[PDB]
């Protein structure tokens, strides 16, 4: 594989009482895969994507059996092989674009460094790439608006120059944290349509990580839910929203607008997710889920492998007809 | 009786300069129209990345003074100030922010962002400000253990939930919700929604419902307005707008939203050709330079709303059709 | 040849007659004129300047100079001399300091601080013409100390051919701002506190300087111009602090040079407070004083132990009397005679500022506290900005105040006259109050008398009559220090406090 | 016109403040001027009316200002020369130390404080810090001689005190400037500028020692509020060595506070340079102004600050400017 | 279970300890205070008693020194060590009062410049770069002529010098906030004047200010010290470490004892209470919780 995970787990607080933010995830990218991240807000999909390029800082705490990319095991390789391997070779379209833009530089200064890290151009063709990369995001006026500076834009302006400067990168592995949260639905499909050309074309690894459901499907190649910390479903992206092999994922699909009527209340999980001191002992569902049998209530379920190659973190994979 | 809130026109524009010495370029963010708000009910804006929305709901919220037009809430005047009625209409007319990490103190912990608006505003001792901020955190599902955080402490969808409990705190007569719910899952989303549904018909509450994903005005909204380029383009009743949009624009917009069912995908417009510049938008109607329905009046004049059976569309193709 | 001297601060002007000030007479009146007459290197006497001859009449009220012939002034870029020095020269020189109407009077703002201090105006009636070679002073009164008074720097004679040269150009100042002197050094250059550049007059009348260029650096820390004198930078310094000269004294590239300075150091008694209108309260806090230990902390033995006001080395000083030496006992039993056994609060006013006659008044002024605490006086130490210590002790608010002088022309008149008489009294510089008959009528005969003997006499009587009344605790007298390289020959210390350089070599 | 804004109150606060404040402090120049010595009562009054000294406060203000809004800063008492023809020379020696002091002082605080944010906790973090702090809580007089004693005397690698070497001059047919380092390069003879340079160390050194453990502690306070930013997170995440990291993406958002310490640490060199250029022999404003304060020398107080205040007024009005380029968001 | 709800003073020193060097820093200035407060009871002797014997007695380890003496005296015989506990009272004192109140007014004065902009902040700024302009020695000689001679009259004329770099630091943090959409969702809920200058803007304003603070002690009696050289100080036998130094400037080169350990008293409470700026930005940080 081209990005290898497994075990992987964040914590944040003391040592003592850590919160598990992300908790023993395992998952894999091959070159040219597109992969879907799907589930609640607080369920771990930033940190993770933070931890697999060493972005946590000094209140986090990472830590995994195998944690590799592209050959190399990136805990055992020292920091400035590590760096000089990812920063080469990944990059990530941050979640909120107003924080994640330097307020001091103008948007063409920001990208052109990109270009010029990545690519290696003169100036005046480090002008022409941004001009050419800001029209491929839609940016209304590039010539313009590369002497802009962060605070002028837009949110989904800030965003589309984020989207700009990690395509300029050239990566072979791309993380989009919510990449469309800002995006009117024609620039979000233009997006998504540029992403995969990127994909197609480069042979890059793609990861989605998105609250919109019908973007993924259509998107995605395998797509990975997570709850609570843990991946609780992994699978094809074409099967999971078709027939799912879990509760979480199953509850998750009956909350969409499509199955509600005109002005009324729309369906949901009836609970909370679990903090640091009201954590389940077993399935981190337990007290949210419709099916929970004394099982769940007692053990942690195991990241089960289905006929069908897919996997389910439930004592009760799910059938197609939607019951344990 | 005057409508809850009542724009008339408004506009603004921002100075860009290139450099410290540089001339001073005008951006024509907002070229706007008239809305009327009325209480209880929904007015949800879409349109284009960078068309003026969250300028508007600046203007709305008194956060910015307009370039031009008028703006009365219940016939009174939001753009001159009255020190015996300030105290009341700040209280009234609430936000939720786009992006809001920026707009959480990173100094303060959310116990202290969401009693603020209680202190400065009501009674309440102690121990009831506090009963209220975990309260309204139930209300959108954060935690007792959450009232203790710093905002950098948190995921992007927490973040959005602190906004809008910091905006549904004190009884608002309107809120400007500025993409209140894109970085939430669709069940806290759900919640989210429930709630403010819940509070327009409990309390009164109006919205100015600022959202790219259609999915939730299709929803929510009583009245939708269409915005490109700074102005409006279509406004009526959501099942007019959803039913029968007539502004190639809308039709556009529309047709690409994404569905989960597959048969019910669809392919989307393709619109082609070179965006128009806030800088410099176009002689006559801004979307010319992508429309599939080109007409001589259309690079010459500026459309304005026509009625059209309450249906307000500014486009001489729909008139011609009329 | 060339000689480096590191000036104490800058001066203020190159005319001497306007300025009080010792570092601007180093640079303006000893470099670049002469006078009438003049004091031999390293003593008070009185010899030949620019008069060959003079004569006194036997009144006393006339004195008579006969001038130099073949003396010739300065070049500058905007004058040359086409005289000598005439008798019109000397007249104009001192005429410009007394007369309202003459064209110079008011140039340069009118200072003319020590022709008025010394009470000039009232002595002087004429100054005469005799013929072009012969100057004659007419005075109101005889005075002995006028011919020593002609020996200072602001009785230097300036041309009146550039003078009115200057006058007819319509630019004055010239006269004060660009110097034309007779004396052995022309003005070169002067940058703004840095350094003064002169060059050996070849035409001067003396003998020529052995330094064909002589340059003041401006140096105004005593501990750097140590370092510059250490480094060859600079041949000669004047003021080493005290702390140093241990440290010079065994340095093998310097001679550390010596002198028992002309100058004092005394506490003024206000006779007009309470506890100190008796005699026997003014003795009891000199005795308890252990001068000794002032010496050795406050002067690093830099000075010598003082008896009485005049310096040791000045004529008519009186030996013949012994000091109020250190003797707490004699000073206790001597308070309780005065009924004060109790003790009392006293003020023990100490200036901030350094002194050639005092270098620290405030560790003075704490050993004179702990002196006078052990023999239950509880002097409270008071201090000021200079300008408000001059101006409260003259309107007489202070108890006690620390002070002292340094000899204008060597003459024991500039000391009691100026320091403890009644008209010093009018004049502020009484800082005592102390008006005593018995000291007047000694020290007023002394000053008209010619007869040397009569006016010894005198003053060693005034000392005697001084001492039994103690008007003030007299402390010490400085030695003057200067550090010379070993490279420099024929440098003389001067007891007034000036510096001279036409007599110096460097090989 | 000019760009300094509240022009008329401006000048009548320094002027007013500056006056009365002289005004207040007991004494008179002629009353210091005669020293231990006495002068007559008689004398005295003559000497203050033709000084104009015996007229009341508000008539002797508007009598100055009538004469500074004509283009007349009076003549010093001291050296009976016009205020301006005593200042320029001193103000031109006092910008050539302050410019070469900041020069050292940024050239070495802005590395060696962003050095301390970078490594922070580090032998070199307390080293640097400590070092700093060192120089900042000697007395210039102490600290000035540790040099000359070590630098000057011991090692003999430097000149000791003073601007030029004592015995080396040049020609005024020249048209001298009046900054040595300048007049020195154009119009010295060999090695004349090599001296110039020389005598400039220590004084550099010294003067820019306070001002070095401003810049080295407010660049890494700075820093530190910057290098945990989520701008900062991108810019390590978009593969750049982590030089331009700290180089051109944090110290850009540091420089605000420093820009700000430049500022008013030139101010500071300008009116208050007097121990350095007491222990280094140094012809600047200070020992002008402090001797003219000292003297009652009134005019040269009130001149001195008034030309001291427009040039404060102007480096604050320049900083100001120049934080519009350091952050964007302020223009 | 859910912990404890922690104090704020429990969380400011919780995440002050974290920092080695912050604490031993406030144990150095609690020790130099329990010194100041009780030097009467531990000091070997009473200040301004002189040993006449003993001018210039080096430091107990030296040749010709004395353990009667432990950092020897100074050129008038009094003991070193108990001046210098005794010097602690002034020096603590007046350098704590200059730093407190213009800290206060340099706090006021710079949010009110920042958050309000325009013709205040054009005053506001014009008056301190006239107060950087008068020198020092002339706002002391003036206060000593409307107070008369006082301690405080040096305080007061070390304040006003001071004041400016707080008033333009302050500023110069209030106009990157006042930006900030914090700032203006604040607005929103109806926060006032005071409230958004002092309870919201002025928390993110303290980096430089501690810096600033930390460095306004030395400065306190060094020019304390540097106005010692003149009429301006302590009642001369009274010890103080700026005034005690400046007295002794020329023994350096011999009797290096009476400059080098109040060189030490300052710079150790100077390097100490730098450290505890450390501590307190840290605790003060969110990043950091
Ligand atoms: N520094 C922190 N200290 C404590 N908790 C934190 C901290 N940073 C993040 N969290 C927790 O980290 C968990 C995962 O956060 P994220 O990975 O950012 O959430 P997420 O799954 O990406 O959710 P979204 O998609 O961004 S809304 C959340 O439950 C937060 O409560
Ligand atoms: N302070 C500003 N200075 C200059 N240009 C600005 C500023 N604020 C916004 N703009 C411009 O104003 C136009 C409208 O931006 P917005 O009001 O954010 O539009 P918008 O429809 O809300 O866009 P979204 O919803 O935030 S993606 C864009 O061209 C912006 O770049
Ligand atoms: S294991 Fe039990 S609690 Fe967990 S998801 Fe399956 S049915 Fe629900
Ligand atoms: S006016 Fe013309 S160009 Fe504009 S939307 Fe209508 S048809 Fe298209």
């Amino acid at each position: 594989a081209l990005l290898n995970v497994d075990k992987l787990s964040v914590h944040f607080g003391d040592e003592s009482a850590p919160f598990r933010a992300v908790d023993r995830i395992s998952y894999s990218v091959k070159q040219g895969e597109v992969v879907g991240i799907v589930g609640e807000s607080g369920s771990g999909k930033s940190v993770s994507s933070l931890a697999i390029m060493g972005l946590i800082d000094y209140p986090g705490r990472v830590m995994a059996e195998k944690l590799e990319f592209n050959g190399q095991d990136l805990q055992r390789i020292s920091e400035k092989e590590r760096r000089n391997l990812v920063g080469a070779e990944v990059a990530m379209i941050f979640q909120d674009p107003m924080t994640s833009l330097n307020p001091c530089y103008t948007v063409g200064f920001q990208i052109m460094e990109a270009i010029k890290v990545h690519q290696g151009g003169n100036k005046s063709t480090r002008r022409q790439r941004a001009i050419d990369l800001l029209n491929q995001v839609g940016i209304p006026d590039p010539a313009s608006r590369l002497d802009v500076y962060p605070h002028q834009l837009s949110g989904g302006m800030s965003q589309r120059v984020m989207i700009a400067m990690a395509i300029a990168c050239r990566p072979k592995l791309l993380i989009a944290d919510q990449p469309t949260t800002a995006l009117d639905v024609t620039i979000q499909a233009q997006i998504i349509e540029l992403l995969l050309e990127l994909q197609q074309k480069e042979n890059m690894a793609l990861v989605l990580i998105t609250h919109d459901l019908a973007l993924v499907a259509e998107a995605a190649h395998k797509i990975i839910v997570m709850y609570a910390g843990q991946v609780v479903e992994t699978g094809d992206a074409h099967a999971i929203f078709h027939a799912p092999r879990h509760p979480y994922t199953q509850a998750l699909l009956r909350a969409l607008p499509e199955f509600a009527q005109d002005k009324e209340r729309l369906a949901s999980l009836p609970g909370v997710v679990p903090g640091k001191y009201d954590r389940p002992n077993g399935c981190l569902l337990n007290p949210r889920c419709p099916y929970a049998t004394d099982r769940c209530r007692a053990e942690e379920p195991a990241l089960n492998m289905l006929a069908d190659g897919r996997q389910s973190k439930c004592h009760y994979p799910l059938d197609d007809a939607g019951r344990p | 009786q005057q409508p809850l809130l009542q724009a008339i026109d408004l506009k603004k524009h921002y100075p860009v300069k290139k450099g410290m010495f540089a001339p001073e370029r005008l951006v024509k963010a907002l070229d706007g129209v008239s809305f009327n708000l009325e209480r209880g009910k929904t007015l949800a804006v879409v349109g284009e990345s960078g068309c003026g929305k969250s300028t508007l709901g600046r203007l709305l919220t008194m956060i910015e003074m307009p370039t031009g037009g008028e703006l009365y809430y219940q016939g009174q005047d939001l753009l001159k100030h009255d020190p015996q009625a300030q105290k009341l209409r700040r209280q009234k007319i609430q936000i939720v922010f786009q992006n809001p990490y920026g707009s959480l103190n990173p100094r303060k912990k959310v116990g202290q962002i969401l009693e603020e608006p209680l202190l400065i505003n009501t009674s309440l001792s102690k121990e009831q400000r506090r009963e209220k901020a975990l309260s309204m955190m139930a209300k959108v599902g954060l935690k007792t253990e959450h009232y203790d955080r710093y905002p950098h402490m948190f995921s992007g969808g927490q973040r959005q939930r602190i906004a809008i409990a910091r905006g549904l705190m004190l009884d608002p007569d309107v809120v400007i919700a500025d993409q209140p719910v894109s970085a939430l899952d669709v069940s806290v989303r759900a919640q989210v929604l429930n709630l403010m549904m819940d509070l327009q018909q409990e309390l009164g509450l109006s919205y100015v419902f600022i959202s790219h994903d259609l999915s939730v005005v299709e929803h929510i909204a009583d009245e939708v307005m269409v915005m490109y380029l700074g102005r409006c383009v279509e406004k009526g009743t959501k099942d007019q707008i959803f039913n029968n949009p007539r502004h190639p624009y809308t039709q556009a917009l529309l047709s690409a939203t994404p569905r989960l069912n597959p048969d019910d995908r669809r392919e989307r417009i393709k619109l082609s050709g070179e965006l128009p510049s806030p800088l410099n938008p176009p002689p006559g109607c801004a979307f010319n330079a992508r429309c599939r329905r080109r007409f001589g009046p259309c690079t010459q004049l500026q459309p304005q709303l026509k009625d059209y059976g309450g249906q307000l569309v500014a486009c001489f193709a729909v008139d011609q059709d009329e | 040849k060339t000689l480096v001297y590191c000036s104490e601060g800058s001066p203020e002007g190159f005319n001497p007659q306007l300025f009080t000030s010792g570092t601007t007479y180093d640079a303006s009146s000893v470099p670049l004129y002469n006078r009438l007459v003049e004091f031999k290197i390293g003593t008070t006497e009185v010899i030949p300047g620019l008069a060959e001859k003079w004569e006194v009449s036997e009144d006393g009220k006339t004195y008579t100079f006969h001038l130099r012939k073949g003396v010739k002034w300065h070049d500058n870029k905007e004058f040359k001399p086409t005289r000598e020095l005439n008798a019109d020269d000397v007249v104009f020189s001192f005429d410009r300091q007394k007369n309202a109407q003459n064209p110079y009077h008011k140039v340069s703002g009118g200072s003319y601080e020590y022709f008025e201090g010394m009470g000039l105006p009232e002595l002087i009636s004429e100054v005469k013409k005799v013929d072009d070679n012969t100057v004659q002073f007419v005075l109101t009164r005889p005075e002995a100390p006028f011919l020593a008074d002609l020996a200072m720097d602001f009785a230097s004679i300036l041309s009146k051919e550039y003078a009115d040269a200057m006058m007819k150009a319509g630019t004055p100042e010239k006269l004060d701002l660009n110097p034309i002197g007779t004396g052995p050094f022309q003005l070169q250059q002067y940058q703004k506190d840095s350094r003064i550049r002169y060059k050996a007059f070849d035409g001067y009348w003396g003998t020529k300087p052995q330094i064909d260029t002589l340059v003041f650096s401006i140096t105004p820390d005593a501990s750097v111009r140590y370092a510059k004198l250490q480094k060859n930078e600079c041949q000669v310094m004047p003021y080493p602090n005290p702390a140093d000269i241990a440290r010079m004294k065994q340095d093998k590239s310097i001679n550390l040079m010596e002198m028992p300075g002309l100058n004092v150091g005394y506490l003024s008694y206000n006779v007009q407070k309470k506890p100190l209108d008796d005699v026997k309260v003014r003795q009891a806090l000199t005795y308890a004083v252990n001068k000794d230990a002032i010496i050795k902390a406050v002067y690093q033995g830099a000075g010598v132990s003082a008896k009485n006001l005049i310096p040791p080395t000045m004529w008519g000083y009186n030996d013949d009397v012994q000091d109020y030496t250190y003797d707490p006992e004699k000073a206790k039993a001597l308070l309780k005679e005065a009924g004060l056994e109790k003790g009392f609060s006293i003020d023990l006013w100490a200036m901030p500022v350094q002194r050639p006659y005092n270098p620290n008044a405030r560790r003075m002024a704490e050993m004179i506290q702990a002196d006078w605490a052990k023999v239950g006086v509880q002097a409270k130490i008071v201090t000021y900005e200079w300008g408000e210590y001059l101006k409260r002790a003259k309107d007489g608010e202070h108890q006690t105040v620390m002070m002292g002088w340094t000899g204008d022309n060597g003459d024991p008149d500039n000391f009691f006259a100026t320091l403890f008489s009644c008209a010093a009294s009018e004049q502020g510089s009484n800082y005592s109050k102390w008006c005593y008959k018995p000291f007047e009528d000694l020290i007023q005969p002394a000053r008209a008398t010619d007869d040397h003997n009569k006016r010894v006499e005198l003053y060693k009587q005034a000392q005697v009559v001084m001492h039994d009344q103690a008007p003030a605790l007299i402390i010490a007298h400085s030695t003057v220090f200067e550090p010379v390289r070993k490279e420099v020959k024929g440098y003389v210390v001067d007891p007034l406090g000036k510096h001279h350089f036409e007599n110096v070599s460097i090989e | 016109l000019r760009r300094l804004g509240l022009v008329i109150p401006t000048f009548i606060g320094i002027t007013l403040l500056t006056f009365a404040f002289v005004h207040m402090i007991p004494g008179d120049p002629v009353m210091i001027m005669a020293g231990e010595r006495g002068i007559s009562p008689e004398r005295h009054a003559q000497l203050l009316a033709e000084l104009g000294l015996d007229k009341p406060m508000w008539q002797q203000y508007l009598h100055y200002i009538w004469g500074v809004m004509h283009g007349d800063l009076g003549i010093s008492m001291k050296s009976r020369i016009p205020v301006w023809e005593e200042f320029v020379p001193r103000f031109q020696a006092t910008l050539e130390l302050g410019v070469c002091a900041m020069i050292f002082a940024t050239a070495v605080g802005i590395p060696v404080g962003v050095l301390a944010a970078v490594k922070r906790g580090s032998i070199f973090d307390h080293t640097a810090v400590g070092l700093a702090l060192t120089g900042y809580s000697m007395p210039i007089f102490w600290w000035g001689m540790m040099l000359i004693m070590l630098v000057s005397v011991h090692w003999n690698l430097t000149p000791v005190s003073g601007r030029v070497s004592d015995m080396v001059f040049l020609d005024d047919s020249n048209p001298l400037t009046g900054f040595m380092l300048i007049d020195t390069a154009i119009w010295g003879e060999d090695g004349n500028f090599i001296d110039a340079v020389a005598h400039m160390i220590l004084p550099a050194i010294v003067l820019g020692t306070i001002p070095l453990a401003v810049i080295v502690r407010m660049t890494r306070s700075s820093m530190l509020e910057v290098l945990g930013e989520d701008y900062i997170r991108t810019a390590r995440a978009k593969g750049l060595t982590r030089m331009r990291v700290i180089i051109v993406h944090a110290l850009r958002n540091a420089m605000l506070p420093v820009v700000t310490v430049i500022g008013l640490q030139v101010g500071t060199l300008l009116a208050g340079a007097i121990l350095t250029e007491t222990i280094f022999s140094w012809p600047g404003l200070g020992r002008w102004l402090i001797d003219a304060l000292q003297r009652r020398d009134y005019p040269v107080v009130q001149g001195g600050v008034l030309l001291v205040a427009t040039m404060i007024i102007l480096v604050n009005l320049l900083v100001d400017l120049l934080y519009g380029v350091v952050n964007p968001r302020i223009r | 279970s859910a912990p404890v709800p922690m104090t704020p003073l429990q969380e400011f020193w919780h995440y002050f300890k974290r920092n080695k060097g912050a604490v031993v820093g406030l144990v150095y200035v609690v020790i130099v205070l329990f010194i100041a407060i009780f030097a009467n009871w531990i000091a070997p002797y009473n200040p301004a008693e002189q040993f006449r014997d003993a001018l210039l007695a080096p430091p107990a380890w030296q040749e010709g020194g004395s353990m009667a003496h432990l950092l020897g005296t100074d050129d008038v015989g009094r003991d070193v060590l108990s001046r210098l506990m005794y010097g602690a009272r002034l020096s603590l004192l007046v350098g704590c009062l200059v730093v407190v109140l213009s800290l206060i007014m340099g706090v006021i004065l710079g949010l009110i410049a920042g958050y309000f902009g325009g013709l205040v902040d054009n005053i506001i700024m014009r008056v301190v770069d006239i107060m950087l302009a008068l020198p020092s020695l002339l706002l002391a000689l003036v206060l000593v002529a409307i107070f008369g001679p006082s301690i405080g009259n040096a305080a007061l004329a070390l304040t006003f010098v001071a004041l400016p770099h707080y008033v333009r630091l302050t500023r110069a943090a209030v106009l990157v906030e006042v930006n900030r959409d914090y700032v203006t969702a604040s607005r929103v809920a109806g926060a006032g004047a005071m409230r958004q200058m002092f309870i919201n803007i002025f928390p993110n304003c303290l980096a430089p200010l501690i810096v600033q603070a930390s460095l306004g002690f030395s400065n306190a009696i060094l020019d304390m010290a540097a106005l010692g050289f003149l009429g301006m100080g302590a009642q001369p036998p009274t010890p103080e470490w700026g005034t005690m130094l400046s007295d002794v400037l020329q023994f350096a080169q011999s009797a290096w004892w009476v400059v080098t350990f109040p060189g030490l008293a300052i710079l150790l409470t100077v390097a100490l209470f730098n450290l505890m700026g450390d501590g307190l930005r840290d605790a003060l940080d969110p990043k950091l919780k």
